[PDB]
């Protein structure tokens, strides 16, 4: 009857309608535990990832120096990653400060707060990418057998990374490490069959020195700083075997830098580099 | 194949048509011949499917076509990841659990249903093996199964016979035909074609009966199959071949659910199509919907509840050879009854005696040891004594252990009552029979009726003659010129006469063999102890006796059957009486039980008593209707149809084998799951037709025991009792597990249509909802069928096999459309609680999977600005599907308090009083504990270990529930037909 289906449906709507605005309530009470300056946990991030910037698919980078087209995604994903880096695009005093060329302890901007509002923050120069920037060399290294990739450290937020000690000769020594205020990163073949065919590595970095300046730490979030820049570190196989397909591992050296077996990302790269004839 | 009897041909054209020679028999060479051209006179036996085919009938039975597709996908899945080098054995794991949950239900199918016995090894102790057949003109002691029809058998005394016979030459044969009708009182046999029905023609020999005692010839007139015993065990074997009310409830219960599956399976991946979605990732989805739907533990609890009330009546005396067996008796509508061995004791006792012109009362239990009717008087002494002494029965030796009821007696019917009464009343029967010597004549015969007796009494100071004749009271009264009245020997006049005929029609109209008894002292002047007697009745008197009394024998109902009668009529059940036993002891015995009550009365009852004819009154005053087999037989199907439904009280009497199936047909045509009780091998048919048949222990057949689906080991009804109140509270608790696993069906189907739709990061694996079916809800659902009653079962009537379903509408949407919608939220709540202290703000995760899943992306942006590698978030990924299953748990120990009532509450019902939920619940939290901090310990099978907090975040949705469901079951218990005990209750 007509009474009964008006009720039996009055009393779902009723119903559901309850559900979902107890649902949205229980949401919002525990919304308002978090905040909007800091994860409340950094179980996962913590260790932070170390990544480049040509975005390859099976951690393969394999091209015809012939053949632009070999080449073309991999220029235009660093082309598309650094317009953000150019000198025209970092031009204001506001929000960008010249940072000393020199690395630098961590600049501490106060503690987590909406308190001074926006941060500001250190600007990063293509010029300290030589060989890399694209400034002069709009392929970079692709159009000849100079294979060049970018480093970058994951974002973490409020994350001070802490340069190996003299404990022990952590590697075959850089010999120039201002080790207090660098993060070192070393690349080397994977296998020994690798490492007779990966060649002379040349790193750019700022101030010539290889690896991540302390004075881009911490990173305050997205909030506090937006259009925050991290420091980079172009890396540059001059000279390789061509035809062969070179196992290459990057890692990242400190107290505070975690290596997982499962997870083959933190702290460390493995790209695979062939360069047809 | 042919079913006509030929007994009103004489032996001529018997010899004309059958081509035999009564001298001569038949030749060998034309008895070869024959034997070839029919057969042997062998009962076939049936055809008994592979038990290996049954057990692969299982692996397509319920919802295991479901996860066969389910498999054969997930081997789809593997081998596409495979070709494309993304593979994780993990579809090969889903499909193999998949292929096991198949197998052990598959098992557990197997177990529960009906095995499927042969009949023939249950006739074995009858079917003789020599028959004494004549060929050529001289008698050869040749094989049963040798026989063909037209030969000439003989049969002696205490012999089985060959075949179906017909007599030609007898001499005071009886037969035992316990096997056609249930009465083992000895039938005798002649020549003459006295009856229409071949059955009851007392010139028909049938095969596979005993010939009591005499000698007949006759000849064969059908060999094996065609007998009346063939057809018996062909409908015994053939038919039963239907499916249990608890199986077809399940089958409409595994359609709706199957009906659920597809139709959101076809439906969703029309939306996953549309929604620009490769083969891979619709597939999967299809699994999971295949995965969420199908309930993959429910059934074999449902078995193991099964077996768990199976143990539990066996160790009742009540033994369940068919485990659906235990849910047939409640939801029974009518139950029909063998009167003989079943409602009665088999046993042919004294009821009633009569003496000093009153009627006194004996009780007829099968332990009473000591009755007292007013024995201090007179004239019962006399009376004892005369059972004493003209009794001729004895028991046999060594005996003393065993009570006196149930001691084996040697002597026919009455003289082993006659004894057995005086053994209890009187004592030691024995020295008093051997104290007075008797006399070697006592002549008795089948046309003399009477037993007489000549003894001397032991009397130290007496020592006279005792004469004492007992028979028919007719031939006692007519041989008889005075009464016995409180010791005195008053004459009999014509007012005696009236009052003993009388108190003789009284005791004849209960259906009871009366005995006369009378007694005579002869004078020692002219008898003195000196004096030889001879056996031809040539010097003593046989007349001018002393009457004393009058006993009774009724053959008594069994002591617990009329409360339990009359319990299972309270309970709404209609019982029927159906029996082979003559119309006047049937009815007897049906008011005795009361399964007609004394306020009822029959159309012949009501016509006697209002002096008019049965065809004058209408018949809508009878309450009652007793109804013989020549009445039913000439009966439509429409007529017997209009006889179950307007009396309510009917007794079938004098009914063939074949009677009984029938009856047992017409009410099953009547919407109406029926019961059969019985104990002879005329109610195998019966039995195997029934949906479920009761056979008896003590008092039943191998036949009747191995055509039934239930076997009282004591013989007592109230196991029939006890186990309509278990059958009902069965169905009620199977409805209870059954919505507590449909409501996690739902709370598990949930996140995977929001993950298809919001495009949010998985919330739960496919995988991990298994451990809820296989996991924290296996001992839960088994320990909801240990709950109590929450009203009276027996008030309630039977339920209607088509209008009150196990799974209803009203179950089913409550568990779907109520209570896992609500289990989904609180998951939801949690998962999203899980992401969002990591750093995913809810609105960040919509349309995020495609990113999420992409191995290439190692620096995905959360809402703080952080950057997260893969195997990072394939991590958070597992922690929030953990996180999402413990809060199912929470949400399930909070349904399975909910589930324990239906419409009461568990301050009435008690929290604490059913442990087994407790221990469930006990479970419940350890195997998540276990699949959390053990396998999780390492990150395997998408588990992970949590925070403390994370254990309840679905606490609150927990006690939501619990408080919806406490409110509606109020308002329900409040208002009865209120639109809301109508919408609302299940
Ligand atoms: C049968 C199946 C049942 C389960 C259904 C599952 C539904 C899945 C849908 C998920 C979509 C998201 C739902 C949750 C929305 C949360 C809103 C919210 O707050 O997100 C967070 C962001 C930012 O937070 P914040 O930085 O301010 O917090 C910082 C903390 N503090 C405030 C203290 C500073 O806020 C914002 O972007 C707000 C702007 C965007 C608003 C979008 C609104 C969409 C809401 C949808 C809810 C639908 C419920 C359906 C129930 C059906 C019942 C039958
Ligand atoms: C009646 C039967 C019991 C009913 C229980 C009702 C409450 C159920 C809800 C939660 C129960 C868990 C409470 C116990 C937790 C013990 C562990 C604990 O101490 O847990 C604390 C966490 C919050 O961590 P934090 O902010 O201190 O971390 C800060 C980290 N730093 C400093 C680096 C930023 O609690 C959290 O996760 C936030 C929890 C949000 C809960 C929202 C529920 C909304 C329902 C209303
Ligand atoms: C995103 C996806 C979410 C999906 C959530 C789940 C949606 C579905 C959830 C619940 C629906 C379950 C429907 C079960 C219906 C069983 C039908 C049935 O045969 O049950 C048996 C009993 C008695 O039947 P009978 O002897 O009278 O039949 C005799 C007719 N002969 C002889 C032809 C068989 O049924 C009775 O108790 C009397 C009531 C019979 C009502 C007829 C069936 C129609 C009822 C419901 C269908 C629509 C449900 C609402 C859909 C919600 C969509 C969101
Ligand atoms: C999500 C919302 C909008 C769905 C609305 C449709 C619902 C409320 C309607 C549509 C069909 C309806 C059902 C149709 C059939 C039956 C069987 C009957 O014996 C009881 C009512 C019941 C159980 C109805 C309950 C209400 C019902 C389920
Ligand atoms: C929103 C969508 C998912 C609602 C879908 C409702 C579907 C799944 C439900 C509603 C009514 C249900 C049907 C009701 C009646 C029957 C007839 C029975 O002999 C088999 C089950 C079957 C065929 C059911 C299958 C499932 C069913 C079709
Ligand atoms: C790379 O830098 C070196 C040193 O400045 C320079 O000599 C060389 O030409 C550069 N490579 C090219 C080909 O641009
Ligand atoms: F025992 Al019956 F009919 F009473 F077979
Ligand atoms: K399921
Ligand atoms: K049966
Ligand atoms: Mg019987």
């Amino acid at each position: 009857t007509g009474g009964s289906w008006f009720k039996i449906l009055l009393f779902y709507v009723i119903f559901y309608g309850c559900l979902a605005g107890i649902f949205i309530g229980t949401i919002q009470v525990m919304l308002l535990t978090i905040s909007e300056l800091k994860p409340t946990y950094q179980d996962r991030v913590a260790p932070p990832g170390l990544t480049q910037i040509p975005q390859i698919q099976k951690t393969e980078i394999s091209f015809r120096p012939n053949d632009p087209k070999s080449y073309e995604a991999y220029v235009l994903n660093i082309i598309r990653f650094l317009e953000k880096y150019k000198d025209s695009a970092q031009k204001d005093d506001m929000i960008f400060e010249d940072c000393g060329s020199m690395p630098s302890e961590p600049k501490e901007r106060g503690e987590f707060n909406h308190e001074r509002g926006e941060r500001k923050v250190c600007r990063f120069k293509l010029d300290w990418l030589g060989n890399c920037s694209g400034l002069n060399d709009e392929s970079y290294g692709y159009k000849e057998g100079k294979p060049c990739i970018i480093i970058k450290l994951n974002r973490v937020l409020g994350f001070k990374p802490k340069p190996p000690k003299n404990e022990s000769l952590e590697t075959y020594p850089l010999t120039m490490k201002y080790n207090p205020n660098v993060l070192p990163v070393q690349c080397t073949g994977k296998r020994d069959e690798d490492k007779d065919k990966v060649g002379n590595i040349e790193y750019f970095g700022m101030g010539g020195f290889y690896g991540f300046p302390l004075q881009y730490y911490p990173y305050y979030g997205k909030l506090l700083q937006p259009k925050y820049l991290q420091p980079l570190l172009a890396v540059q196989f001059t000279n390789l075997t061509l035809d062969t397909e070179i196992r290459i591992e990057c890692k990242a050296y400190g107290e505070n830098i975690g290596y997982s077996e499962k997870d083959r990302f933190q702290g460390r790269f493995d790209v695979k580099i062939e360069v047809k004839s | 194949g042919m079913d006509l009897d030929d007994h009103r041909l004489s032996n001529t054209e018997l010899e004309q048509k059958y081509g035999t020679n009564i001298i001569q028999g038949l030749s060998s060479v034309r008895a070869t011949e024959l034997l070839a051209r029919d057969g042997p006179n062998t009962l076939t036996p049936p055809k008994q499917t592979p038990e290996i085919i049954k057990f692969l009938k299982q692996m397509v039975g319920g919802f295991s076509i479901l996860l066969w597709i389910g498999a054969a996908l997930c081997w789809i899945a593997f081998v596409i990841q495979y070709v494309n080098n993304s593979a994780s054995l993990d579809n090969v794991y889903l499909g193999a659990i998949l292929v096991l949950v198949v197998i052990l239900t598959g098992i557990f199918a197997y177990y529960q249903e009906a095995k499927s016995t042969n009949i023939m090894a249950s006739f074995s102790k009858m079917i003789p093996q020599q028959a004494l057949v004549i060929r050529d003109a001289e008698k050869k002691v040749i094989s049963a199964e040798q026989l063909v029809v037209g030969d000439v058998v003989e049969i002696k005394g205490g012999d089985q016979i060959p075949a179906d016979i017909r007599l030609v030459f007898s001499q005071g044969c009886k037969v035992d035909n316990s096997s056609l009708t249930g009465e083992s009182e000895p039938q005798a046999r002649s020549t003459e074609f006295t009856h229409e029905n071949p059955l009851e023609t007392k010139n028909i020999g049938f095969y596979s009966t005993t010939c009591l005692e005499g000698t007949a010839t006759g000849i064969v007139i059908n060999t094996g199959d065609r007998t009346i015993i063939g057809r018996i065990a062909s409908l015994a074997s053939g038919v039963g071949s239907e499916k249990t009310p608890i199986a077809i409830e399940i089958e409409h219960f595994v359609h709706i659910v199957a009906g659920v599956a597809v139709s959101i399976g076809i439906i969703f991946f029309i939306t996953a199509v549309c929604m620009k979605y490769y083969v891979l990732d619709a597939i999967i989805f299809l699994i999971s919907i295949i995965v969420a739907n199908v309930p993959e533990g429910l059934l074999a609890t449902v078995t193991v509840t099964l077996s768990l009330t199976a143990k539990r009546m066996a160790k009742k005396n009540c033994l369940v050879k068919n485990l659906e067996a235990v849910e047939t008796l409640g939801s029974t509508s009518i139950i029909c009854s063998d009167k003989t061995g079943t409602l009665t004791q088999n046993r042919m006792t004294v009821a009633h005696l009569w003496f000093d012109n009153q009627i006194f009362v004996a009780d007829t239990s099968e332990n009473q040891t000591k009755q007292a009717f007013d024995q201090s008087s007179g004239t019962w002494a006399s009376l004892s004594k005369i059972i004493t002494l003209c009794n001729r029965a004895e028991f046999r030796p060594g005996q003393e252990s065993v009570p006196i009821m149930k001691r084996t007696v040697v002597g026919d019917a009455s003289e082993t009552a006659l004894l057995k009464f005086s053994e209890v009343i009187l004592g030691d029967v024995m020295g008093i029979r051997k104290r007075n010597h008797k006399v070697a004549e006592i002549p008795f015969n089948s046309t003399n009726k009477f037993q007489l007796s000549i003894h001397e009494t032991e009397d130290p100071n007496n020592k006279r003659f005792l004469v004492v004749m007992k028979g028919a009271p007719e031939r006692i009264l007519e041989k008889c010129s005075t009464i016995m009245i409180n010791g005195q020997e008053q004459p009999l006049d014509k007012s005696s006469a009236d009052s003993f005929h009388t108190a003789y029609m009284e005791l004849g109209g209960l259906g009871e063999r009366v005995l006369g008894f009378c007694h005579l002292y002869l004078p020692a002047e002219q008898f003195p102890q000196s004096y030889i007697f001879d056996v031809d009745s040539v010097n003593f008197p046989t007349s001018n006796f002393c009457f004393v009394g009058l006993l009774s024998m009724i053959d008594p109902p069994r002591s617990t059957v009329p409360d339990a009668v009359s319990k299972c009529r309270s309970a709404g059940i209609k019982v029927i009486m159906v029996t082979g036993d003559h119309p006047i002891t049937a009815k007897a015995i049906a008011k005795s039980v009361g399964i007609i009550s004394a306020n009822n009365e029959t159309v012949e009852d009501i016509a006697k008593r209002r002096n008019i004819a049965v065809e004058q009154v209408n018949k809508r005053e009878a309450k009652a209707a007793v109804v013989t087999g020549m009445e039913l037989k000439d009966m439509t199907p429409e007529q017997l149809d209009e006889l179950l439904t307007n009396y309510q009280e009917i007794v079938f009497a004098r009914t063939s084998p074949q009677q009984k199936l029938i009856i047992v047909e017409g009410c099953q045509r009547q919407d109406a799951i029926v019961a059969v009780t019985g104990d002879g091998v005329n109610d195998s048919p019966a039995l195997k037709k029934a949906d479920i048949g009761i056979a008896m222990g003590i008092a039943g057949s191998d036949a009747a025991k191995n055509a039934a689906d239930m076997v009282l080991l004591d013989d007592n009804f109230a196991s029939i009792v006890t186990g309509v109140e278990e059958g009902r509270l069965i169905f009620d608790n199977l409805k209870k597990t059954i919505a507590y696993t449909l409501t996690a069906n739902i709370a598990e189907l949930c996140p995977f249509l929001i993950y298809i739709v919001a495009g949010l990061p998985l919330p739960i694996g496919t995988i991990t909802i298994l451990f809820i079916d296989l996991g924290t809800d296996i001992i839960p659902s088994i320990a909801l069928a240990y709950e109590k009653a929450e009203s009276d079962i027996m008030n309630r009537k039977p339920r209607h096999k088509k209008k009150d379903r196990l799974v209803n509408t009203q179950l089913a949407i409550y568990s779907y459309l109520h209570i896992g919608l609500m289990q989904a939220l609180g998951g939801f709540l949690v998962y999203f609680t899980v992401y969002a202290q990591q750093g995913f703000w809810p609105t960040s995760l919509i349309n995020l999977r495609v990113a999420w899943e992409t191995d290439d992306i190692n620096d995905l942006e959360d809402s703080y600005g952080q950057e997260w590698t893969r195997y990072q978030r394939k991590y958070l990924e597992w922690t929030g599907s953990t996180a999402f299953f413990v809060a199912i748990m929470i949400q399930q120990i909070a349904d399975l308090i909910i589930r324990k009532t239906r419409r009461n509450s568990i301050f009435q019902q008690g929290l604490f009083r059913n442990k087994v939920i407790w221990v469930g619940i006990a479970s419940q939290v350890i195997v998540a504990l276990i699949l959390s901090y053990g396998l999780g310990s390492v990150p395997a099978l998408s588990f992970t270990m949590l925070r403390v907090q994370y254990w309840f975040v679905a606490v609150p949705h927990a006690i939501l529930i619990w408080v919806y469901d406490e409110m509606r079951k109020l308002f329900i218990r409040l208002y009865p037909g209120s639109w809301w005990d109508k919408n609302m209750y299940y």
